[PDB]
């Protein structure tokens, strides 16, 4: 019943954060303090849309 | 004398029979209608009768669930 639509491989290409979990944990508090607005935008969109394909940007 | 002191006229029994017949005929048609109504309600289930319980929807929790995709 229907065809499941998926984004192309080019749509999923992004400049990745290539640092380990120790670095992330060391930075986590200041990262949450500084980079909060895009993170909350993403998470609100993620719990509202309930769809990974609607939250890629 | 016997007719006067022990019995009544034909009108009483005649009209009593009329009333009795009317009641009994109504009861018969009511029984038939009731059977047909039961058959229809049990077949379709759109009536007040034969209503079987389903899960109450007030039990559902509508909250964020630690995961965006439920
Ligand atoms: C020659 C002339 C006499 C002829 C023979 C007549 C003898 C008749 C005896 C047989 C009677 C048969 C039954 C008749 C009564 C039926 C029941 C009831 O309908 O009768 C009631 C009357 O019944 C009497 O009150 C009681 C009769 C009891 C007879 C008993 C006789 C034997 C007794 C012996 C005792 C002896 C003494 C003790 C010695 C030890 C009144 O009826 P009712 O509900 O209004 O009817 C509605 C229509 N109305 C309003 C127009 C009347």
């Amino acid at each position: 019943p229907g065809i499941v639509e998926l984004p192309t491989l080019e749509d999923l290409k992004v400049q990745e954060v290539k640092v380990s979990s120790s670095v992330l944990k060391a930075a986590a508090h200041h990262y949450g303090a500084q980079c909060d607005k895009p993170n909350k935008e993403f998470m609100l969109c993620r719990w509202e849309e309930k769809d990974p394909r609607r939250c890629l940007e | 004398w016997i007719a006067r002191t022990f019995y009544d006229g034909p009108e009483k029994n005649y009209e009593k029979t009329m009333a009795i017949l009317q009641i009994e005929a109504e009861k018969a048609e009511l029984r038939l209608k009731e059977l047909e109504v039961r058959r229809l309600m049990r077949a379709r289930g759109d009536g007040p009768w034969y209503q079987y319980p389903t899960i109450d929807k007030a039990l559902i929790d509508h909250s964020p669930k630690t995961t965006p995709d439920n």
